[PDB]
């Protein structure tokens, strides 16, 4: 329920931010939860389904897979860019880096709700939002 | 003369399997080289095998133990 | 079909420069390239796109974007440059030393303030470095004598992909001639993650208690280890016992760090009792931590800046004649909280989309200009998006490694008829202020 | 990549829309680009429009067959009955004269033309293949395992009979879609009379509900005793019959077996990460929760 | 057709059992893929030229899953039994009906080699060394565990015949022997002896060499396949005692090598290495059978690159002249 969390990379998610932040690749690559087995079985998260990422600092709706990257019994994952940092807490402790791995969050399985793509949710944030 | 398969799709251009292969290392890394052709090659970012007709591979393993996120099937049985 | 050799790839700290790119016949297409990963793959082919942007952007007051000159661009950014109170540009991790060099100079003659990514993603380690050292190496000397690799907190695999291939692991060295069959790889991070899975050991740590283990190899190391709990950080005392002796019997050790200690609790602490160790390892051994950084020329600024200011990063340049450096003070994420810019100058980097939200919220109160190639999320949100060349693609120059090792960058586009580089730019900006007489 | 033009009938965009966003999404990962088709209408359906007058269903499936054509490109199909309209009159309209010239002089009157320049492929076929996208790619592509899943496979009849007109082989013991359902990692298993009609066809499910009900109820019976977890198969009306008719069964007759029917394209977009509300599984009769539960 | 000769080859978990069906009479030729070593002393010696080696390296690291380290062509088979025989460590059995039953020698047309293992039970001492040493797993010691690692065996103090003083001269408690169908006669265990009580005769005799210079480092697949761990890669010196001489990159050790040929089998490289045997040792007369095959394994070899596709998926080696 804390579920620990931390923000790292992956190949695929470089690929897609070199194919473009607003693209297709790129939304796939990053909108990813990659959570433990064990773990989504106790919460009630069916596989491949979007889930509702709060911590203190925000909030995002992120579809919930298992990685290949063994996360242990409590921790999270989210490929590093927009809905990461939708989420990250802004604690730097004076050195200037952000809190980017090991904050805690509560995690909901929130089906039925669509994903928001980077530029909607920058630019909503922001309050740009046109389309 | 046994047969590997690239899954290009996970390939992400690593080259731990061409600086792993030992039928690559024997050019630079032999005295007086014997053959100088190699197994694979890394062309636009993923492992490209230019053993097309199966002659010099010696399933040794080196390739598929090598490559971090499994994406080389090596097959024992004739292709 | 004209193959041009030694290129660079211009992503990750590697600074790979093997690659083969075979240009088409005209000299502006680039058709197949090799030796390169895949995220490089497609640094490539999109600098060879054919649809790109060529004349800056302003926006409007209908809230669309709409292109005008680079003498109307450089005059915006001049006259607001000199109106603020106390700017802040940002960036650099993707630029030529030049290209930091230039910067350097523009703010300077404005008096805001010049940071770069190191703040966010290193940057706790440089000040780990200032307050125990940083007993390093360049890349060949582990390629040719490296006989025990550590990753700690690190992910090769992913991102830095062929550092393994090239200078790590798998190369057959001088001294190294048996290859990896005589380096022993030991991998610590709460992730099995790909690293782990090439490697030899594996220390699944909790996640933020780095700080325990590192002074629990320290007390081993200081030889009366038997006073360890059962286990630490979750690693149990044989295992600790058993990397420990690893350690000291290496004849030339090496370790790599990354976000798993510059990004958890303890930011640079973690790294300071890192290198720690690593002094205390050299009493026997030979040992020399190094950092992952992570673009090409994130280490350029560090050093162009050295040179010139003293500060590798966070520089209050406001005093117009002695400038500051206090990271919890002048970097960019805490003024940005303690809402105290007037400006925020995307260079070379994408802050929208790689800040967190709260501090992006809070920067985009003032005017927010971007200079990148292409499109992304600071392009999205600011004022005025000027184009600028890629470097390595477009244009070239040095840049400096992981290791702080200056590779040559090499042209092989020219870039779209117009189209100027930043060290232009940037040049051109900072006479135009001299112009306007400040 | 290669590209087909993607002939899209009536019952998967109109019923079951997951099936045809799950064919383009997985098509594309894997090596192949499904174009839309511009304009295509029902192939004439081979029962209940063949039944009343053959000659306007050549016409209409030739009319379906040169849309393509203009396009330049070949069909890709994912219905056995759509496979056989397309491509049984595109294979009679090359070799017929005859036949030929009466669609063509009907088609005159909306200046359109049948030459016979293309090619009409199922999408499993194609998956199948070696030179396009073959079992190993299929297997590369996947990142769920979907392991520990019994899954009983319904071929039809529509594409491979009769033999002596088509091109797949053994009609009696086939195990090819048998080796698409194994890339994905669930082990397929083996049910009495699995090449059994599953009634649908030929209007019977119009004219005799009762009747298509209860061949369909044989297959039923079949496969729950071999211990399927769902029903894989190749053609929407198969699955509609496998569907609807489970509940009809159900109301008509006193049988219980809420065993979920997914198309090939269903369970490759399942193997290959899409998610249950990306492919509209809420929009099938059977609930698939059982199924999702054991391979998630 | 007809269809009853039914040629079967299952991989019922780790052993790949070929059969032959009949009404009534089977034929099973089972090789156990855990104990094969990919030496090749079943293939050079099949008379009927069925059985093939296979991907030695990979199998015996375990990163090939669809295959086994030989592939028989049960069709050519002719269940004779030679490979049995004559396989050094046993990894194939023949079962005629449901019984391991070799005809061959139960008729005496085949000699059978003479490993000749022995353990002196009246100077061997207990010592746990020939276990520990033993490359395969063939030392049957019958011993009471003691206090160590276990509760007594007897008692601390009944290790030792004392009466309760002095020691009343000599303990030996138990039994130790060597499974004589598992031994590959390496001789870790009787040049390792204390108390030299082991007599074993290595079967093959000849000569392997390594040319070092040829070896392109990290392919340590040599060392880990040979059977007997007789090659090693010889340590790297510290520095202050290099001296100059920089390293070799593989060597064997003589007194262990088997001359089985696993190496040769495995190794990428060109040749690196260079095996010839010389005399195997054998009880049982002799047959022109044996003599044929005596003339096949005693043909010097040694690895080769690039070796001709239409026989891919096997291996081909160079004849030496
Ligand atoms: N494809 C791609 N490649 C990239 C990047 C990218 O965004 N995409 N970014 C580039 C840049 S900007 C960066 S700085 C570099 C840096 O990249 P790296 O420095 O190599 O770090 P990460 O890739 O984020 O993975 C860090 C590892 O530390 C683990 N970790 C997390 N918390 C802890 C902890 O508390 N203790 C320990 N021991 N480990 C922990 C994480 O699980 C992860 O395995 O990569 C560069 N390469
Ligand atoms: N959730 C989460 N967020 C993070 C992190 C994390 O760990 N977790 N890590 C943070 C850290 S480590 C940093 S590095 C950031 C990294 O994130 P960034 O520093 O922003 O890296 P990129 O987004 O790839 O920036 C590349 C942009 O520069 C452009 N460019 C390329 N070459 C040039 C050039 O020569 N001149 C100019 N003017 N532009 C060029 C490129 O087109 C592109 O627009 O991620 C940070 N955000
Ligand atoms: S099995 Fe060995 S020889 Fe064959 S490709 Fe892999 S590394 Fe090279
Ligand atoms: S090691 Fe694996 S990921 Fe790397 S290039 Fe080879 S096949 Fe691709
Ligand atoms: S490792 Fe980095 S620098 Fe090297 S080729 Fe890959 S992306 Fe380019
Ligand atoms: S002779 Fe060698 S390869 Fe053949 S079965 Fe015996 S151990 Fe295996
Ligand atoms: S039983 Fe005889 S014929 Fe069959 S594989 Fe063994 S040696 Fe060859
Ligand atoms: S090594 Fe010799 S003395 Fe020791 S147990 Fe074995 S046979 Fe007996
Ligand atoms: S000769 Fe070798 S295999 Fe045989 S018992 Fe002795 S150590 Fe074991
Ligand atoms: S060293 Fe001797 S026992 Fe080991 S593989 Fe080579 S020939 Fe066989
Ligand atoms: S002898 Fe063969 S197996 Fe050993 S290192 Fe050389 S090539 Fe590799
Ligand atoms: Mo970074």
């Amino acid at each position: 329920k804390t579920l620990n969390m931390i923000t790292q990379r992956a190949v695929e998610e470089g690929i897609a931010m070199e194919i473009g932040k607003t693209s297709r690749q790129y939304f796939d690559a990053c909108s990813i939860i990659e959570m433990n087995e064990q773990d989504m079985k106790e919460l009630g998260i069916m596989k491949n389904t979007n889930v509702r990422v709060k911590s203190e600092s925000g909030e995002v709706v992120v579809k919930a897979v298992v990685g290949r990257q063994t996360c242990y019994p409590g921790l999270c994952h989210i490929r590093q860019g927009v809905w990461a940092n939708q989420v990250v807490p802004p604690r730097t402790q004076s050195t200037g880096a952000p809190q980017y791995s090991g904050f805690p969050v509560t995690v909901e399985p929130v089906p039925n709700e669509r994903l928001k793509t980077a530029l909607e949710l920058v630019q909503g944030a922001v309050g740009m939002w046109k389309g | 003369a046994f047969a590997v398969h690239v899954n290009m799709e996970r390939c992400t251009g690593c080259n731990n399997c061409v600086v792993a292969c030992p039928v690559n290392a024997l050019e630079l890394n032999t005295v007086n080289p014997s053959s100088t052709d190699k197994i694979y090659k890394v062309i636009n970012g993923d492992a490209v095998i230019l053993d097309v007709k199966h002659e010099l591979c010696a399933g040794c393993g080196i390739c598929v133990d090598a490559c971090p996120y499994d994406v080389i099937q090596l097959s024992g049985q004739p292709p | 079909p004209k193959v041009i050799e030694n290129v660079g790839c211009p992503y990750c700290g590697c600074s790979c420069d093997d690659v083969r790119i075979t240009v088409s016949d005209d000299g502006k297409d680039i058709l197949e390239v090799e030796n390169v990963c895949a995220i490089g793959t497609e640094i490539f082919k999109h600098g060879c796109s054919k649809d790109r942007i060529r004349l800056p952007r302003m926006r409007q007051p209908d809230g669309s974007m709409k292109d005008i000159s680079y003498e109307e661009a450089i005059d915006w950014t001049a006259r607001h440059l000199l109106k603020a109170k106390k700017p802040l540009m940002y960036g650099f991790g993707s630029t030529n030393c030049e290209g930091q060099a230039a910067a350097a100079r523009v703010m300077e003659i404005a008096g805001g303030m010049l940071d770069n990514c190191a703040t966010i993603c290193h940057g706790p380690s440089f000040l780990a470095i200032f307050d125990n050292g940083y007993p390093s190496c360049t890349l060949g000397e582990v390629k040719n004598r490296a006989d025990v690799i550590v990753y700690w907190g690190s992910n090769p695999a992913h991102a830095h992909p062929r550092h393994m291939s090239r200078y790590s692991i798998f190369p057959r060295g001088f001294f190294t001639g048996k290859g990896q069959k005589k380096r022993t790889v030991i991998v610590i991070d709460p992730r099995f993650t790909d690293t782990a899975n090439v490697a030899d050991y594996h220390l699944q740590v909790k996640q933020g208690h780095d700080y325990e283990l590192f002074n629990a190899f320290r007390m081993v190391i200081h030889g009366h280890g038997k006073d360890l709990p059962d286990e630490v950080a979750g690693i149990k005392k044989e295992t600790i016992l058993e990397v420990a002796e690893i350690m000291k019997n290496a004849r030339f050790g090496t370790t790599f760090f990354g976000m798993g200690l510059t990004h958890t609790d303890g930011r640079n602490h973690n790294i300071d009792i890192a290198i720690s160790l690593t002094r205390d390892l050299n009493k026997i051994s030979k040992w020399t931590i190094m950092a992952m950084r992570g673009h090409y020329n994130i280490a350029g600024p560090g050093v162009v800046w050295s040179w010139t200011f003293g500060f590798p990063y966070c520089l209050d340049l406001t005093k117009q004649n002695h400038a500051h450096m206090n990271p919890g003070e002048t970097s960019s994420v805490d003024m940005a909280m303690r809402d105290e810019v007037d400006m925020f100058i995307n260079i070379g980097t994408d802050a929208a989309a790689h800040f967190p939200i709260p501090a992006v919220k809070q920067l985009k109160k003032h005017p927010w200009v971007t200079i990148d190639p292409s499109i992304n999320m600071a392009s999205e949100i600011s004022d005025l998006h000027i184009p600028v060349c890629i470097c390595g693609v477009d244009v070239g120059g040095i840049v400096y490694r992981m290791d702080n090792v200056p590779i040559q960058f090499r042209k092989v586009i020219e870039p779209p008829e117009g189209v100027m580089d930043d060290e232009t730019l940037l040049n051109k900006i900072a006479d135009r202020m001299e112009e306007l007489k400040a | 990549m290669h590209e087909y033009a993607f002939f899209l009938g009536c019952i998967a965009p109109n019923r079951y829309p997951g099936c045809e966003a799950s064919a383009i999404k997985t098509s594309e990962k894997v090596g192949i680009k499904l174009l839309p088709l511009k304009g295509a209408s029902c192939c004439p359906a081979p029962g209940a429009f063949g039944s009343i007058d053959l000659n306007v269903w050549y016409a209409m499936a030739a009319r379906n067959l040169v849309l393509a054509e203009e396009m330049k490109k070949d069909i890709a199909l994912i219905c056995n009955g759509c496979y056989k309209s397309i491509w049984e009159v595109n294979h009679i309209l090359k070799h017929n004269d005859e036949l030929r010239d009466n669609v063509n002089e009907v088609l005159a009157e909306i200046d359109m033309q049948f030459k016979g320049t293309i090619d009409v492929w199922h999408l499993a076929e194609l998956y199948y293949d070696d030179k396009v996208c073959g079992v190993q790619k299929i297997k590369d592509s996947v990142t769920t395992p979907l392991s520990g899943a019994k899954v009983a496979a319904h071929y039809g009849c529509h594409l491979m009979k009769p033999k002596k007109e088509r091109h797949f082989g053994d009609t009696e013991n086939p195990m090819w879609f048998e080796e698409l359902i194994g890339a994905l990692g669930a082990e397929p298993i083996q049910y009495r009379n699995k090449m059994q009609c599953c009634g649908a066809g030929g209007g019977v499910r119009g004219y005799d509900i009762v009747h298509a009900l209860d061949i369909t109820n044989e297959k039923l019976i079949n496969i729950q005793e071999a211990g399927a977890d769902a029903i894989t198969e190749l053609c929407p009306f198969c699955q509609l019959q496998f569907d609807r008719g489970q509940i009809e069964i159900k109301e008509k007759f006193g049988d219980v077996y809420n065993i979920p029917v997914l198309h090939y394209n269903e369970l490759l977009g399942l193997a290959q990460g899409m998610s249950p509300q990306d492919l509209a599984l809420d929009l099938h009769a059977i609930d698939c929760t059982p199924f999702l539960q054991k391979v998630l | 057709s007809t269809l009853f000769p039914k040629y079967s080859k299952t991989t019922d978990g780790s052993k790949v059992i070929m059969e032959q069906r009949l009404l009534q009479q089977v034929n099973n030729l089972i090789l156990d893929n855990d104990i094969c070593t990919g030496c090749g002393i079943c293939s050079e010696v099949c008379p009927e030229e069925a059985i093939s080696v296979g991907a030695v390296g990979g199998v015996r690291r375990g990163l090939v899953d669809d295959a086994a380290s030989i592939h028989v062509d049960e069709t050519k088979c002719s269940y004779c039994g030679v490979c049995v025989i004559m396989c050094p460590f046993s990894a194939l059995a023949l079962k005629v009906d449901g019984e391991e039953r070799l005809p061959i020698l139960e008729k005496e047309g085949f000699p059978t080699y003479d490993k000749g293992t022995a353990i002196d039970q009246d100077k061997c001492v207990r010592c746990n060394i020939c276990d520990d040493v033993c490359p395969r797993d063939a030392i049957d010691r019958d011993v009471p565990l003691f206090e160590g690692e276990d509760k007594e065996g007897l008692a601390k103090g009944q290790a030792v015949e004392l009466k309760i003083r002095t020691v009343v001269g000599q303990k030996k408690l138990g039994n130790v022997n060597i499974i004589d169908e598992d031994c590959c006669t390496c001789r870790w265990c009787a040049i390792n002896c204390p108390t030299e009580a082991i007599t074993v005769n290595k079967i093959f005799e000849g000569e392997i060499t390594f040319h070092a210079e040829k070896c392109p480092g990290g392919c340590s697949t040599c060392v880990d396949v040979c059977p007997a761990n007789a090659i090693y890669l010889p340590t790297p010196k510290p520095a202050k005692d290099m001296k100059g001489q920089i390293e070799a990159k593989i060597a064997v050790n003589k007194d262990f090598c088997i001359l089985c040929g696993a190496c040769v089998n495995a190794c990428p490289g060109e040749d690196i290495i260079y095996l010839r045997r010389d005399s195997v040792k054998i009880k049982g007369k002799e047959t022109d059978l044996f003599k044929k095959i005596k003339e096949k394994l005693f043909t010097p070899r040694t690895s080769k690159v690039k070796e001709q596709p239409s026989l891919a998926g096997s291996v081909e080696l160079k004849a030496v002249s």
